[PDB]
């Protein structure tokens, strides 16, 4: 149950301030309604229903018709339209992070273990250093962009 | 007057030496602290952007 989590999960863009809220309040109001009626059938007082009415064999014949079954507006999960978009979500922004988020950790931990380290040795190691940092002033640039 | 100014010359450039030393600190130096501020930057940059 992220509660803080789930309103920053978004990026920068303000695109799905508009998705988020709608999603939050189904959730609210589907969990309110089945908490504010009863879980169980009904009553169907039939021993002071057929020998109050005036009509003979008139309670006890819907009596045994509304305790069997019914229609009900329900739905089965043919139609998974979330289900088939659950997957192709991770597969383009949760799998993205594999190759990008990854080969930024591994350029920073590369420059940043060999711009702080004798002469000519130590120069080298910080050519391949600020190369590094020039790619990755460009990307934090198209990131804002 | 050969002497005098082999004297006079060598007593100004003691005095230019610490002052070439002193105004180098302030580019060449400086350079140093300058990339060495810019570098920290960019760490810092880089591992938010990375978190």
């Amino acid at each position: 149950l992220d509660w803080t989590k789930i309103v920053s999960k978004l990026g920068l863009s303000g695109q799905t301030a508009a998705a988020l809220t709608s999603f939050k309040k189904r959730n609210d109001e589907a969990k309110r309604i089945l908490f504010e009626l009863k879980q169980q059938p009904s009553n169907v007082d039939f021993a002071f229903y057929k020998s109050t009415l005036k009509n003979t064999a008139i309670v006890d014949k819907i009596q045994s018709d509304v305790s069997k079954f019914t229609p009900s507006k329900a739905n089965l999960s043919k139609q998974l339209n979330l289900i088939e978009s659950f997957e192709a979500k991770a597969l383009e922004n949760a799998k993205e992070t594999e190759s990008v988020v990854l080969a930024e950790l591994t350029d920073l931990e590369k420059t940043l273990e060999n711009i702080e380290s004798x002469x000519x040795x130590x120069x080298x190691x910080x050519x391949x250093x600020x190369x590094x940092x020039x790619x990755x002033x460009x990307x934090x640039x198209x990131x804002x962009x | 007057i050969l002497l005098v100014t082999f004297l006079g010359f060598i007593a100004l450039i003691s005095k230019t030496v610490a002052p070439l030393y002193g105004e180098m600190a302030k580019n060449r130096t400086d350079h140093v602290v300058g990339l060495l501020n810019q570098a920290r930057a960019d760490h810092v940059n880089a591992v938010k952007t990375r978190i």
